[PDB]
């Protein structure tokens, strides 16, 4: 009955789109690693519009 | 009230589930009775006195 | 605020495997959907239609298409919308002038008798409707009064001129007339002269001969090639026997239309087991043909699934005569008494035929 | 996704085993989740309960303030006494997944448990165990009926407090209507964000939590990254700096090569095959994988993995269905009389928080998932201990030279199965972590030490 | 007031389908709730009309055919095999007609069969299906472990230790369990019964028996145990036949089947060939290769 989900909400598109987040933060700024406040600000910057 | 009905209810369906034959077991899905015994309990016991 | 759904965010994985509800079951069971229903009235539904504006363009098609009580309200609708917007505007003018102001002098009014917007509303009525009650006349006062008595008038003569051509198409409908054709419930298989046939039985009840009478028969079911082209719904043309090599027929008793059933026949393989109740097969007989009095060509669908089609049986013989002129007893329309025949396919039976007339001979 | 590339250390496995991954996949998403949905709360409440009480002033004064303050001192005892709640709920928790463990293991075994006659027994320890249980469940109940009775009597409070502090400690206005039925307008419209701006305080801090947790996840040792296996040095470990598992180990297979090897007592027979595999940190090696970059390697283990689904989808692992590889394989491995009484056969739902299978029918439900793919290698591993038939062992070694080695599928059993402990290919002993020669077998009765 | 009816309305109906699906929960609850176990039931005073405990244990097989449905078929048809009080008689006829359905018909497990039978001189139908296993042992044919005492593993209602326990573990090979295991007696099963043997189950069994005061034993087939666990089993037994004074078994192997005292063949419901004494068991070949 339901049936398969736009593609704004499809996982794919999402994780695309938070990867571009987390690889954007960790090449223009110099964080290798990916702690708590890189998670925070990745969320942050990929759905705060 | 809601702590009332947990209890009892319970306690009379573990002594009507040993008293009974192993048969229906058998035939028992072997998973919808654990179902019913551990989810539904949790449900009356936690969320319908609430 | 009241409730306690997020209180307690967490979960318990203890509780699973829960499956097997028979419920899903029983719906299953529901019958598949028909291409065309038995009176006509096709049962498609088309999907992701873009509708690019191809569906106001044609609009006298819509008018035309549209129910009698719909059609009714676009007609009282677009005169009285016409009708009061025509009096708004007489209003206006005759307010600018001034003829509204009570006792302003002896200036002419350039439109008498228009004393509130209930006279103005009854002039726009004499004027459209070309009713002309002498209470209100137009003189000759003010130019813009003539021409928007010009443009009301052409505008009024527009609308009637639309609403006759509607009136015209619609009082020469085909759908009342497509019902009032019969066809069985059911159609039979039997053999005719040595060779199986597949029979049916159509009628009319009107005294209206339907002239040029034509009747299309189709096959409709999903049928692959050898390179793997799948069809969903993959139509095939079946003659109609008709001796003389056309398909036009003459109706006036109820005839039997059958199609003889020869090595080109897509029913070439088909089994009393083979047409049972969820067996995917469908026939189709499109029954054409104008009605006398208005001319108009029309159709007469009509469907017949495999639960529907009936191994051996024979059409109850339906004319007689009376005393005079000949009688049908439409009771025995769609009766079809017991016949037996030979219970194989066709295939069967016509290489069983050949084996048999080759030793013979 | 840090799934697929985290690596299987003892150092990773042996302490965030299958269960802390899921309770992390479920409950910390969740939760991070609802502090997504609840993250307007703790901006907006703020801005309500202060425009809300300012205007409150306004309309009636300082008894307004008052009133608005005894809810917000009552604030942080509110908190305690949910949080309390929560604890309460925690150890309930515990308590119901240790009595649900004890009912499985009892209602498992009610064949022995009926014709022995011992309902009794763990009758009584059930309603020990409920006993407990009910001591949490009371704590719990107490607790939230405080969380009721304060939600639901602190407004009526507030509004006592308010009009009766206006009447006699100010005696200001004469509190007319329209006063008096704006202020009790504004203390619903503040008493649903102010009982509610607590538990927005309490997701925010469980949010940071799941945070930590899942940050501490991506934060441990994942990624280790012609002839098939080409090898020079082999010499990987476990730690990714340190502790080896190998060294000095070299071989070059041609296809079709049944190479077989051997071992000793868990002293590298499985943690070769894995330094192979790819999931070992390779420090003294050079390895050039090429294809005839890798290449679909079958594979299993001691313990098999195996998917809780029907049979069925166990076996044939996401990819067509053909009758004569699929028959082969069945026969060779003889599944119908391991599947005998299995209340469906394939469909038995087969795996974990289900059927519960022995050893030997578990060892061929992997070992036909792993031959059916028709792929070029296959990697068996000690199919032969727990399952130890011995016509089934003759069957599937017949199965296994006569499929495996024509089509060129090299199926490297490292097993100690006697019956052929002289493979009908390459051979290679390895011993305490050592491994002499991987060539043919000539050689290996020429050096004559392991004799059987 | 007019402002508080609209979200009056939405969680009164939203509460509203929260108490629907956990009053579900409630009527699958009553649906487990509605099964009456119809075996169990007491129609005799047993104050001190019955023996206090069976000494004979006298069997007979008065055509006892056992349907669960009682409408598609039986499983035994008209068996009538005497099992001498002393002299073991098992007997591995059609694996699925026989042998599980005699142990269901002595110990409540099919307490519903055409035709009765005489349990030490007395009907089994006119006691409560407690009392008929009360006095009866029997073992599994799978392993089933849990954490939990074993001395109540072995004698929960009884519970007589270190006289019985130490002289049932002496039978035993649990030579581990008395030191590498934690405690042993006094400690419970660990990691649930996966650390100990293949043959704990049969020595659970063999300790539950000799702790039971057999008056009569019941055995079964194996899964996968090891062999000098078959060997003390089978001595055991033996020696189980020697004290208790009763001893009888079942076996699904045709070589082990045939280490035994009697054995016999019954197929499809009914006998098929019986012999008292054993020589002609091995005098017919065709009914020994029917096994195997
Ligand atoms: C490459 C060359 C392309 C063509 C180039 C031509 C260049 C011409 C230059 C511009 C002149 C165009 C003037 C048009 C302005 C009005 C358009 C309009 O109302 O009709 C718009 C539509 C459809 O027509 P179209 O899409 O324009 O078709 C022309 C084109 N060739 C085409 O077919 O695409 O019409 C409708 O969809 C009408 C619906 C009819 C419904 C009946 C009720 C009418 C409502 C109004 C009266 C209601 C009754 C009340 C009476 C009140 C009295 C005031
Ligand atoms: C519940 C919601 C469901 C929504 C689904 C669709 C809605 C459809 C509504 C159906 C019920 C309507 C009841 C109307 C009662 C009067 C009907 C009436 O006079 O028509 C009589 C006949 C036609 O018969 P029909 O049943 O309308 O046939 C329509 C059919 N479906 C078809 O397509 O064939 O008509 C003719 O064959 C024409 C004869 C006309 C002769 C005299 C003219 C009378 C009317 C003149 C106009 C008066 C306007 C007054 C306006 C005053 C404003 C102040
Ligand atoms: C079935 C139907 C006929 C109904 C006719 C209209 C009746 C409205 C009554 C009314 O007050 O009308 C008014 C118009 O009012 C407007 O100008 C309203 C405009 C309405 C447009 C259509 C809306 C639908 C009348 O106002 P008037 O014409 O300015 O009055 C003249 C004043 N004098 C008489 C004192 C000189
Ligand atoms: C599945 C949860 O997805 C939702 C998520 C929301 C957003 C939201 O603030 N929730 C929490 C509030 C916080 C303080 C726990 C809540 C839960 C239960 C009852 C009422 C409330 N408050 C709602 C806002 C007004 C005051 C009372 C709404 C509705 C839904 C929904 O079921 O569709
Ligand atoms: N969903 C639709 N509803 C109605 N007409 C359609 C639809 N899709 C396509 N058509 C019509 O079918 C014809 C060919 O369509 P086709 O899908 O083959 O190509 P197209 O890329 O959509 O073409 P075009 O650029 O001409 O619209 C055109 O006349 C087009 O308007
Ligand atoms: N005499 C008739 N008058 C009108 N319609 C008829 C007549 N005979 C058949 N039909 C039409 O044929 C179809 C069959 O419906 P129905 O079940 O009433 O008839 P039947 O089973 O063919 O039997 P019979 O011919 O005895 O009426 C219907 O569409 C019905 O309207
Ligand atoms: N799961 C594991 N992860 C990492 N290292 C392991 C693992 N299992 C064993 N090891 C290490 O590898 C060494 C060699 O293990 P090996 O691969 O020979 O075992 P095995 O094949 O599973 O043994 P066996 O089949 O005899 O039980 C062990 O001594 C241990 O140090």
């Amino acid at each position: 009955a339901i049936a398969k989900l736009p593609i704004a909400m499809r996982a794919l598109t999402n994780y695309q789109r938070l990867c571009v987040a987390f690889d954007a933060q960790a090449r223009k700024d110099t964080q290798s690693p990916q702690g708590a406040r890189a998670i925070w600000r990745a969320l942050c910057h990929a759905f705060g519009r | 009230t809601g702590l009332k009905v947990a209890k009892r209810l319970h306690r009379s369906l573990l002594n009507r589930i040993i008293l009974a034959p192993m048969r229906f077991f058998e035939t028992t899905p072997l998973g919808s009775i654990l179902n019913r015994f551990s989810s539904d309990c949790n449900t009356i016991d936690q969320h319908i006195p609430s | 605020m009241l409730s306690r759904k997020g209180i307690i965010p967490e979960e318990y994985v203890l509780t699973r495997l829960a499956e097997d509800p028979t419920e899903p079951r029983y719906r299953t069971r529901e019958r598949r959907a028909r291409f065309v229903s038995k009176k006509g009235n096709c049962n498609v539904a088309h999907k992701n239609i873009r509708e690019q504006g191809r569906f106001l363009q044609d609009v006298f098609t819509t008018l035309v298409d549209l129910k009698w009580p719909h059609t009714l309200l676009i007609f009282t609708m677009s005169f009285l919308c016409s009708w009061l917007l025509f009096a708004m505007v007489w209003w206006l003018i005759a307010f600018a002038h001034g003829d509204l102001a009570p006792g302003e002098g002896t200036n002419v009014p350039c439109v008498t008798s228009i004393h509130s917007f209930s006279s103005a509303f009854l002039f726009s009525i004499e004027v459209q409707v070309t009713i002309g009650f002498g209470g209100r006349m137009v003189t000759e006062e003010c130019p813009l009064a003539i021409l928007i008595l010009i443009v009301q008038n052409i505008v009024g003569l527009m609308i009637n001129a639309i609403m006759l051509g509607c009136i015209f198409m619609k009082t020469a409908q085909a759908h009342r007339r497509a019902e009032t054709l019969i066809f069985s419930k059911h159609a039979v298989i039997t053999l005719r002269h040595g060779r199986l046939c597949f029979m049916l039985r159509v009628g009319d009840l009107r005294k209206s001969m339907i002239i040029s009478a034509t009747i299309h028969m189709q096959v409709v079911r999903k049928t692959t090639s050898p390179e793997g082209e799948v069809v969903p719904l993959h139509q095939v043309d079946i003659p109609m026997e008709n001796g003389v090599g056309g398909n036009s027929i003459f109706l006036v008793a109820p005839l039997i239309i059958y199609h003889v059933i020869d090595s080109n026949s897509p029913l070439y393989d088909l089994a009393p087991s083979d047409l049972h109740h969820h067996q995917d097969l469908e026939i189709i007989v499109i029954l054409e043909g104008v009605v006398e009095t208005t001319g108009i060509t029309t159709q007469a669908r009509t469907s017949y699934l495999a639960d529907e089609i009936l191994w051996g049986q024979r059409f109850v013989p339906i004319v007689a005569e009376e005393d005079g002129r000949y009688s049908v007893d439409y009771s025995k329309f769609g009766n079809t008494v017991k016949v037996p025949t030979p219970l194989c396919t066709a295939r069967q039976l016509d290489e069983d035929r050949s084996l048999l007339d080759a030793l013979t001979l | 996704n840090k799934i697929m590339h985290m690596s299987t250390s003892n150092l990773s496995m042996g302490e965030m085993t299958a269960g802390q991954i899921c309770n992390l996949v479920a409950i910390d998403t969740n939760q991070l989740m609802w502090f997504f949905f609840l993250c307007p709360n703790l901006w907006t409440m703020p801005v309500q309960i202060i425009v809300g009480v300012i205007l409150l002033y306004y309309i009636l004064g300082v008894s307004a303030l008052i009133g608005a303050a005894v809810i917000i001192l009552l604030a942080p005892v509110q908190y305690f006494v949910a949080t309390k709640l929560s604890q309460a709920q925690r150890t309930t928790l515990e308590h119901s997944n240790e009595r649900l463990k004890q009912t499985n293991e009892m209602l498992r075994g009610m064949k022995l448990l009926k014709l022995y006659a011992w309902e009794s027994i763990f009758c009584s320890r059930v309603e020990v165990t409920r006993r407990k249980e009910m001591t949490s469940l009371r704590a719990f109940a107490v607790y939230t009926s405080i969380s009721i009775f304060m939600n639901t009597a602190i407004p009526i409070a507030a509004v006592l407090i308010t009009f009766v502090g206006h009447v006699s400690f100010f005696k200001e206005s004469d509190l007319s209507p329209s006063v008096a039925f704006a202020s009790l307008s504004l203390f619903h419209i503040l008493v649903t964000p102010l009982f509610l701006l607590s538990s927005v305080v309490r997701s925010t801090v469980k949010a940071l939590v799941s945070v930590q947790k899942l940050s501490e996840f991506l934060s441990s040792a994942e990624i280790r990254e012609n002839f098939c296996v080409q090898i020079i040095g082999g010499f990987f470990t476990w730690t990714p700096d340190g502790i080896p598992t190998l060294s000095n180990i070299t071989i070059r297979i041609p296809r079709g090569q049944l190479t077989m090897i051997v071992g000793q007592v868990g002293c590298g027979k499985s943690s070769l095959l894995l330094a192979t595999l790819g999931e070992m940190q390779k420090v003294s090696g050079a390895v050039f994988w090429n294809s005839n970059s890798r290449g679909p390697v079958a594979y299993a283990s001691q313990k098999p993995w195996l998917l809780n689904a029907t049979v069925e989808e166990n076996i044939t692992f996401e990819s067509p269905f053909n009758k004569q590889r699929y028959k082969m394989v069945i026969e060779a491995c003889s599944l119908q009389p391991d599947i005998d009484i299995l209340p469906h056969g394939d469909q038995t739902q087969i795996g974990e928080r289900g059927i519960n299978l022995s050893g030997g029918q578990r060892q061929r439900i992997s070992v036909a998932r792993a031959l059916y793919q028709q792929t070029n290698v296959v990697f068996l591993d000690d199919p032969f201990s727990a399952l130890d038939v011995h016509l089934s062992d003759h069957l599937m070694q017949a199965g296994i030279l006569e499929l495996l080695r024509d089509d060129k599928r090299t199926v490297v059993l490292v097993t100690h199965k006697l019956q052929y402990l002289p493979h009908a290919d390459w051979i290679i002993a390895m011993k305490d972590g050592t491994i002499q020669r991987e060539g043919t077998l000539k050689d290996f009765q020429r050096s004559e030490c392991q004799l059987f | 007031y007019a402002l508080m009816v609209s979200n009056y309305l939405n969680w009164m109906v939203r509460n509203l389908a929260d108490m629907e699906i956990q009053l579900g929960a409630v009527k699958r609850i009553h649906a487990l709730l509605k099964t009456e176990a119809e075996s169990y039931e007491g129609l005799l005073a047993p104050s001190l009309i019955p023996k206090n405990w069976p000494d004979q244990g006298k069997i007979q097989i008065q055509n006892l055919s056992v349907r669960y449905d009682s409408s598609l078929k039986p499983v035994l048809k008209h068996v009538n095999t005497l099992i001498s009080p002393g002299q073991k008689i098992g007997i591995c006829g059609r694996t699925g007609s026989g042998k599980s359905s005699f142990s269901l018909a002595f110990f409540r497990m099919v307490d519903m069969f055409e035709g009765r039978i005489i349990i030490d001189g007395i009907d089994i139908a006119k006691l409560p299906l407690h009392t008929l296993r009360s006095r009866l042992s029997i073992i599994l044919q799978d392993p089933v472990l849990f954490s939990g005492t074993i001395r109540f593993n072995l004698d929960p209602e009884k519970k007589c230790s270190d006289s019985t326990l130490w002289e049932a573990l002496e039978i035993a090979q649990l030579k581990l369990v008395v030191k590498a295991l934690p405690g042993g007696l006094d400690a419970i099963i660990t990691e649930g019964g996966e650390n100990f043997s293949q043959g704990q189950r049969q020595l659970f069994c063999l300790a539950r028996a000799f702790v039971r005061k057999t008056s009569i034993f019941i055995m079964d087939e194996a899964t996968a145990s090891i062999d000098m666990a078959t060997e003390n089993i089978l001595q055991k037994v033996v020696m189980t036949a020697f004290a208790d004074r009763t001893v009888v078994t079942i076996a699904h192997r045709v070589h082990t089947i045939l280490s035994a005292d009697l054995v016999m063949v019954l197929k499809r419901g009914a006998i098929l060939e019986f012999d008292k004494p054993e020589t002609l068991l091995s005098q017919k070949d065709s009914v020994f290769a029917s096994f195997v």
